[PDB]
């Protein structure tokens, strides 16, 4: 195992075994188990020590294996990053002459590169953050060394270009978060002025050399630097002539070319028209001299390798810009117009390619330029820019309509310990794609109605006759056809859709076989469903339409089925009011015929079909305004349900223990369901079904909860595995999300609050405080945060009771650990959010105690790790903070107990790096803060200082926590940090970044204006930002 | 036979240790164990051409709780990079690790995946995940609970590591 | 009954409501004349008002009433005129 | 798969196929889906097929299911295409392997210009395909799921008129979907059970007499008054 | 069930609906309904077959399937002419016109 010989990898007082060294370092990546945990726990210990030179200046020189000096120089770069300036300059300048001459031996040895790749770019990385460290004043000709050394030879000249492209990295993409705003503005203004000394050796590297990796790596180079170069070197140059001309149509530099390419002419000023005129003629005539305009770009991305799908993808992306930023310029430049329409087919060609991403990145110019289109004129297909692209829009909806994302997304999940449903997905990748081919083909219809009709009737005949009969291509013509609803005058929408359904149900006739019937029967489902327009001018094709519906419900093919039941209820939700009225030459409203037969209909459909059938009855009622109508309506459509609902009570009543039978649980858990979804789609009037089981609910929901109580008591967590209990909790779940349903339905506030609510205060809150903390349902505490919303203050005077029954015995849930019980956490803070925002002044009622415990689990909260606990908490104490400055009687109590001890958590949580995701909510709560202290407040947060102003007080107090906190920080640093904190208090930007700055001090051992501090430019800063926020 | 190593980077909160529980055991995992250094999770796969294995190496995406940092990615063939969609800040990190993890790389298979999509507040917004796209990264929406594409990241990185754009596992 | 007399002169007896049936019938409404209805298209008639006052409003399916070619012009001529 | 005039077809262009058919031996060529370049013709436009229709296309061929071209030019209500394949000799009646004439096809759709073009030149309406369906009986189908308008109305006024007498009363009562339809089953009930007036008869009588030749022309030589022999063209 | 019979004699003819067990004596009675001449002076045939005045209908060589109402079946009739029985002799309808050119068949 050798952990004897391991551990002494951290005896610093001895000298480092370089071989035993080199050993572990190896062995973690070709080590396993405890190998590899105790290997990584030593180099992680080893990493920390504070002599880290011995180890490096030892390493780097006896290593033998390359991931060795690799550790080594990670190691430096702690050192780099933590002590830099608190080394001696003796020792500075020895490291600094030490890695460069490093980067010098192994640079040079082959011509342009060696097995050391990643040895000799962590060497670069070094050597970065020294630059970063000394640049701008300590090495005043770095940058003329470079550009000589690259003159001198190539061998020198590619790793230099490494290096500058590291360095443009690091100080114009990565500064922020990892170096000061200062220090960062300081080394942009640097790069500024050192910059055209590395760009004629870029120049020369381009133009002259020919070492084609030295070539392709001042492409990289140039590629990074752009970002920031400033532009009067990109546009006032030969800059893309060279590229076009010598790089674009070469295999090994067309890719690095185009990508530059494309970065240019992203750029958005409006003075380089001309350049931006000249790089797109000059990269079409290139493209057309590699790409012909007949190339079959698909079967070539399917065939080609990963430079020309690379390419292919890149000549999408440099297109799609180009067009987007400035095709408006080409456009009115008359002569190019051919050029214009060549652009336009290539990606159209490109847009055939079967990868997902480039579809994507084709079809995000294509919505754009329809949706301009569409802007120019909103009338159909005469306007100039739709004039000119006119001859394309037909390939581009003929694409649209052979291509289309399916708008479904439907997934199995096992849940619920083992309960298997449906789910549907709201704005997937997928689902997004296929919102924006429906949006651009929608603006297509309105462009040119009459052609999409035209090429959806041919596709629709073409599957008809079998010549192209096929069931991709039917599914994709159908969800083609959806997409589109209500994009056209409903008379034209009238004969479009005839024509449709007369074509399907021909073919539906047509074809044979079990596979084609449910594949066609599928397709027309959903067509049907995706035009209520149309279904609500024609009650006797509704009628049909339901019919043939219920008919299908008794097909037992899968698939089948589940469409059946959606379609109904898309079709009921959008339809709902033609139901429960009598049509015309009808006897009865249509929805008393349905009722009566909801006995057969569902006779096969299974439990899930039938709660989905029963929503969709339930929509389909709510539309009846007539109340005794509606409640006899709700009467029979809830009567069969309810009596298997009195059988079971009736049961149980004789004998509770039914309740243990499985079949029987099994049972209610499906009655619930269907009574929730009933609750869901009829809304407020839904009560009535509701009290004639209130009672009954409740009993049943404790009874439940004592069996399952004891069960885990006798068995422990364990029992949770059992299917019964997996009942129970299904049963319990249930029960609460039908009265949480209910109540946010409902509309007043008084009759709940005095009819329903005290119930559950009964046999809910002192059962879940009675139960086993393993067994206590979570959902409960949701509900009562659910009421709480609802009804705001109505519900005030309970407050008390609530929390004495939940509040104590949850905190014990979650105050031991920060991980366990998530749930529980989410459900809890969500109803202290709810108590706090809604019925504060329970808050005042209660005991001084019970506050005290409350924002005790506020602090708790927003200590957490989970982002949504400690955004919860961070809300919660804002909305507490903002609360309390009505309540002036007790504000100054309050103030006086707790402010300093909040500011410190604050300060606490900010200064920790685990908690950078609520960076905002913490600049709020302290710029409120700070509000307050200025502005004015009565009191005296210190009675010793009782005359000391608190604007003094607590700057002195912070000043004292943040040197206590970081004893390393100089004096000055601390003090302007707080000096900004008042400077920056209305400026909540600025206060973020200030406290994102004095983040990035913390972590090194900051010099005494060792090149860190800039004292004078932050007071600069400060005291106008003081001004600032003074105006 | 086939052999390869596999890390996993991404800023804590995005279900980095739930992949790999979820692939090697397949019952999902609720709570958030903060990750420290990396574990080592011998993984296996089986296809229509045979069995391809990963060495999965789980990087801890928290400051304080990392370790060795980059030099786990030493001999690392491929990598996923993944953020969480309800987090947006999780998704302004990802340009960090991506950095931090082709300098130590020849810019070798990297699959970025959007973890998550489950939740239905989704922070952060489609449409404007245009990063992945420039740097030829590869993007699924995932979600290690509810298994939406849960395949798809392996199943993507094997065909272009094993070199065999017919492979599909079974 | 009512008697018909076709054109060449043959003379058919036919109950009163049964050779109503004709519209031409009605407005004569005991002896009808045709100067241009010969008797084998008079018979043809006469057969068609009872097949129609059989299987008027029939429930059952109503057996085709079969007609020779030959005849069709004139039979259809003379179902014009008494546009039965 | 195809023939380059197959093709030529499928956009339809008068001057692409008429130049292509200068090698037109190929025009009765068969293709990977078995449809004679004249079917596609037939599906999209009038002046294809009546260029094929100069060169020697043959107007009657089959298809994988013998489906002839005036099938497909009925079901697409291309009414130019049908009077045209018609005109040219096309068999009236064909027959696919369901049996189902390009009558019973139009019927399918209620398209009332392609029923009345076939009617013209004598199409059967007393055909019943294999599955038992009849035109009538498709049109009343369509009727049912409340599909169609006027034109649907006018539709089936013709096809009434031209059947003489139809019944669907099949075992002595109505399908069952159309028994969901009191407003309409009671109309299609009054319909089946009057006998018809003998004018009528002797009209389909007449009709049928005539046989395949294009009637409104072919009555011209009949000694019936002008307005009898607008009524055998279903005037009324 | 019944069935209907075509009585003609000479240029007359005469419709009637009559049941298969109605005696031929019925159709005497019929035919004296409208005509002066008494049953005995009635003697009829079937195709120049004499039917028995006592014989039923239903065993005669009329039947409902045999003879429809849109298709009858023709009854000969006799008198007694100058106190004899008149030889029968049903006079024929004129005979139809000829078919025109277009209707021949094909
Ligand atoms: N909604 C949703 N949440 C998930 C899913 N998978 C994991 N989570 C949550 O995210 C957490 C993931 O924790 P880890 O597996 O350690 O991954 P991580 O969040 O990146 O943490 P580290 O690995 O330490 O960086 C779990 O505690 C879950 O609560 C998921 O598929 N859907
Ligand atoms: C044709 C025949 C049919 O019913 N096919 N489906 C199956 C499948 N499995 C067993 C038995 N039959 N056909 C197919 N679909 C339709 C049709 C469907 C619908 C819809 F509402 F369900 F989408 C409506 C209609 C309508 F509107 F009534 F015409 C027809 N017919
Ligand atoms: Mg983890």
């Amino acid at each position: 195992l050798a952990d004897h010989a391991a551990r002494q990898l951290l005896d610093f007082s001895q000298k480092l075994d370089i071989n035993l060294l080199d050993n572990v370092v190896n062995c973690l990546y070709h080590g396993e188990g405890a190998q590899q945990r105790m290997a990584q726990e030593v180099l992680t210990h080893l990493k920390e020590h504070p002599d880290a030179w011995t180890r490096v200046d030892t390493i780097l020189e006896f290593s033998q294996n390359m991931n060795t000096k690799y550790y080594g120089l990670q190691i430096l770069e702690n050192v780099i990053k933590t002590r830099w300036k608190i080394l001696p300059r003796n020792q500075c300048e020895g490291i600094k002459k030490y890695v460069v001459g490093l980067i010098i031996k192994t640079s040079s040895d082959p011509t342009c590169v060696e097995k050391e790749k990643v040895y000799i770019g962590k060497l670069n990385m070094i050597l970065v953050q020294i630059l970063k460290q000394e640049w701008p004043k300590h090495w005043p000709t770095f940058i003329s060394d470079i550009v000589g050394a690259s003159r001198t030879s190539e061998s020198l000249c590619q790793n230099n270009m490494v290096i500058l492209k590291l360095l443009s990295e690091e100080v114009f993409d990565f500064s922020s978060g990892q170096i000061t705003q200062v220090k960062s503005k300081h080394l942009k203004d640097s790069m500024c002025n050192e910059f055209s000394q590395i760009f004629q050796l870029c120049q020369f590297v381009m133009e002259n050399s020919q070492n084609a990796p030295l070539v392709h790596a001042t492409l990289e180079t140039l590629l990074r630097f752009l970002n920031w170069i400033p532009l009067g070197y990109i546009f006032e140059t030969k800059l893309i002539s060279t590229l076009i001309y010598k790089f674009l149509n070469v295999p090994m530099f067309r890719n690095v070319s185009l990508k530059c390419l494309t970065e240019i002419a992203g750029v958005s000023v409006s003075q380089y028209e001309e350049q931006f005129v000249t790089l797109f003629t000059l990269t079409m005539m290139q493209l057309k001299q590699m790409l012909p305009l007949n190339t079959n770009i698909r079967l070539a991305y399917s065939n080609g390798k990963d430079d020309e799908q690379n390419f292919i993808q890149n000549l999408s992306l440099f297109l799609c810009t180009f067009l987007k930023e400035h095709d408006q310029l080409i456009e009115k430049r008359l002569n190019l117009r051919e050029t214009l329409m060549e652009a336009l087919h290539y990606m159209l060609l490109v847009s055939e390619v079967e990868e997902t991403e480039i579809f994507k990145i084709c079809l995000e110019y294509w919505n754009h330029l329809a949706a301009e289109l569409y802007r120019e004129s909103p009338f159909s297909t005469v306007p100039p820019r739709r004039q000119l692209y006119l001859p394309m829009l037909f390939k581009v909806r003929l694409l649209m309509v052979s291509r289309m994302a399916k708008p479904e997304e439907v997934l199995v999940v096992e849940n619920d310990q083992g309960e298997v449903v449906r789910e549907f997905m709201k704005d997937t990748d997928s689902i997004n794609l296929y919102k924006n081919m429906r949006e651009t083909l929608v603006y297509l219809t309105h462009l040119d109605y009459v052609d999409t009709e035209r090429i959806m009737t041919e596709k629709l005949h073409n599957q008809v006759n079998g010549t192209e009969w096929s069931w991709k291509n039917l599914n994709t013509l159908c969800w083609a056809i959806g997409s589109i609803s209500g994009a056209m005058h409903e008379e034209d929408e009238k004969r479009f859709l005839v024509t449709v359904i007369k074509d399907l149900l021909g073919l539906c006739e047509q074809k044979r076989g079990k596979d084609n019937k449910a594949i066609i029967a599928s397709n027309i489902m959903y067509i049907v469903g995706q035009y209520p327009r149309f279904l609500r001018a024609h009650w006797k094709f509704l009628k049909t339409v339901v019919n043939k519906l219920f008919e299908f419900m008794h097909e037992t093919h899968d698939g089948v089925q589940d469409m059946a039941c959606d379609t109904f209820i898309k079709i009921a939700q959008k339809c709902r009011r033609h139901f429960v009225q009598v049509q015309v030459g009808e006897v009865m409203p249509f929805i008393d015929e349905i009722l009566n037969n909801i006995n057969t209909i569902i006779c096969d459909l299974q439990p899930q079909q039938v709660h989905t059938f029963y929503e969709a009855v339930g929509y389909m009622i709510g539309a009846q305004t007539d109340q005794t109508v509606q409640e006899h309506l709700i009467e029979k459509y809830m009567l069969l349900p309810n009596q298997v609902w009195d059988s079971i009570i009736q049961q149980a009543t004789k004998n509770v223990d039914i309740l243990k039978d499985p079949e029987t649980v099994k049972q209610l858990g499906s009655i619930l369901k269907t009574n929730v979804r009933a609750c869901k789609a009829v809304g407020h009037p839904f009560v009535i079904q509701l009290g004639r089981i209130y009672l009954d609910m409740l009993n049943v929901y404790k009874c439940l909860s004592e069996n399952i109580s004891a069960a885990i008591q006798a068995n422990g967590e364990m029992v949770t595995k059992q299917p019964l209990i997996r009942s129970m909790r299904t049963v319990k779940r249930e029960t609460l999300k039908l009265i949480s349903g209910w109540v946010s339905r409902s509309n007043d506030p008084q009759m709940v609050a005095e009819n329903f609510v005290p119930p559950l205060l009964d046999a809910v809150l002192i059962d879940y405080q009675r139960n086993v903390p393993a067994a206590r349902e979570p959902e409960v505490l949701s509900t009562m945060a659910i009421i709480v919303n609802k009804l705001g203050g109505h519900i005030t005077a309970e407050i008390p009771q609530i929390f004495d029954a939940v509040f104590e015995c949850t905190l014990n849930m979650i105050n031991k650990d920060f991980e366990e019980y998530p749930e529980h956490r989410t459900n809890f803070f969500l109803l202290l959010q709810a108590v706090n925002s809604h019925c504060f002044p329970a808050f005042l009622a209660i005991p001084p105690t019970q506050f005290k415990l409350v924002l005790d689990s506020i602090i708790w909260a927003f200590k957490h790790t989970m982002r949504n606990v400690a955004d919860t908490g961070l809300q919660i104490l804002f909305t507490l903070l903002q609360n309390v400055a009505q309540e002036e009687a007790a504000a100054q109590s309050f103030y006086q107990t707790y402010f300093c001890d909040i500011l410190q958590h604050i300060f606490s949580v900010v200064t920790d790096t685990s908690h950078t995701a609520g960076l905002t909510m913490h600049a709020s709560i302290l710029a409120y803060m700070f509000n307050l202290v200025e502005e004015g407040k009565i009191s005296t947060s210190l009675n010793p200082g009782n005359p000391v102003n608190n604007q003094i007080f607590l700057q002195e107090y912070v000043a004292n926590l943040l040197k206590s906190a970081f004893p390393h920080l100089q004096d000055a640093q601390v003090k302007l940090f707080v000096t900004g904190l008042f400077s920056l208090n209305q400026d909540i930007p600025a206060f973020k970044e200030h406290l994102r700055d004095f983040l990035v001090q913390i972590k090194e051992f900051a010099g005494e204006d060792t090149s860190d501090l800039f004292l004078e430019e932050r007071e600069i800063a400060l005291r106008q930002a003081d001004e600032e926020k003074h105006k | 036979v086939p052999t390869f190593k596999l890390v996993l980077v991404g800023d804590g909160g995005t279900g980095k240790t739930t992949f790999v529980k979820r692939h090697l055991t397949g019952e999902f995992e609720k709570k958030y164990i903060a990750t420290i250094g990396v574990e080592v999770h011998p993984l296996s796969f089986y296809t229509n051409f045979g069995e391809i294995k990963f060495d999965v190496w789980d990087t801890a995406g928290l400051e304080k709780f990392g370790g060795l940092r980059d030099g786990y990615y030493i001999n690392a063939q491929c990598a996923i990079i993944m953020f969480d969609v309800t987090s947006r800040i999780t998704y302004k990190n990802v340009p960090n690790w991506h950095r931090d993890l082709v300098r130590v790389c020849e810019n070798i298979p990297i699959v970025l995946c959007g973890n998550k999509v489950d939740v239905k507040e989704r922070k952060v917004k489609a449409k404007t995940i245009t990063f992945h796209r420039k740097k030829n990264l590869q993007y699924y929406d995932i979600s290690a609970k509810s298994n939406y594409n849960f395949e798809k990241p392996f199943l993507w990185l094997a065909r272009k590591l094993a070199g065999n754009p017919q492979l599909e596992f079974v | 009954y009512v008697k018909l007399i076709s054109s060449d002169g043959h003379e058919f007896i036919v109950k009163r409501e049964h050779a109503l049936t004709s519209g031409t019938i009605k407005a004569m409404l005991n002896e009808v004349n045709f100067r241009e209805i010969p008797s084998h298209v008079l018979s043809k008639v006469c057969m068609y008002f009872t097949y129609k006052v059989r299987y008027t409003n029939s429930s059952t399916e109503i057996p085709e009433f079969p007609i020779a070619p030959e005849i069709a012009l004139e039979l259809l001529m003379a179902a014009n005129f008494l546009d039965c | 798969t195809l023939k380059p005039l197959h093709c030529a077809c499928m956009v339809s262009d008068a001057d692409c196929v008429e130049l292509l058919l200068e090698k037109g031996a190929e025009v009765n060529a068969l293709d990977g889906y078995n449809r004679t370049a004249l079917h596609y013709a037939a599906e999209k436009d009038e002046a294809c097929v009546e260029v094929l229709l100069e060169y020697g296309a043959n107007p009657n061929a089959l298809d994988g299911n013998r489906d002839t071209p005036l099938h497909w030019a009925a079901f697409k209500n291309n009414a130019e295409c049908v009077r045209a394949l018609l005109e040219s000799g096309a068999s009236v009646n064909a027959l696919d392997y369901n049996n189902d004439t390009p009558l019973s096809w139009a019927a399918m759709k209620g398209n009332l210009e392609s029923v009345s073009i076939l009617l013209d030149y004598g199409a059967e309406v007393r055909v019943i395909n294999l599955i038992g369906q009849t035109p009538i009986s498709r049109l009343v189908a369509l009727l049912v799921r409340g599909l169609g308008t006027e034109k649907e109305d006018s539709c089936f006024e013709l096809l009434h008129r031209a059947v003489g007498h139809f019944e669907l009363r099949k075992n002595g009562t109505m399908p069952r979907e159309v028994a969901r339809d009191p407003q309409l089953c009671e109309k299609l009930t009054v319909l089946c059970s009057a006998p018809g007036t003998l004018k009528t008869l002797a009209r389909y009588a007449v009709r049928r007499s005539l046989g395949l030749q294009y009637l409104p022309d072919a009555v011209k030589g009949l000694p019936l008054p002008a307005s009898l022999k607008e009524y055998l063209l279903l005037l009324e | 069930m019944d069935v209907f019979l075509m009585i003609r004699r000479h240029k007359t003819t005469i419709f009637t609906d009559a049941k298969e067990s109605s005696t031929v004596f019925e159709l005497k009675r019929i035919v004296e309904g409208i005509l002066k001449r008494p049953p005995d002076e009635q003697r009829l045939y079937k195709d120049d077959q004499l039917l028995d005045d006592g014989k039923t209908l239903g065993e005669c060589g009329f039947t409902s399937q045999t003879a429809r109402p849109q298709a009858p079946a023709t009854v000969g009739l006799a008198f007694r002419a100058d106190d004899t029985f008149e030889a029968l002799c049903i006079e024929p309808f004129s005979s139809p016109p000829e078919l025109p050119d277009v209707m021949k068949p094909q």
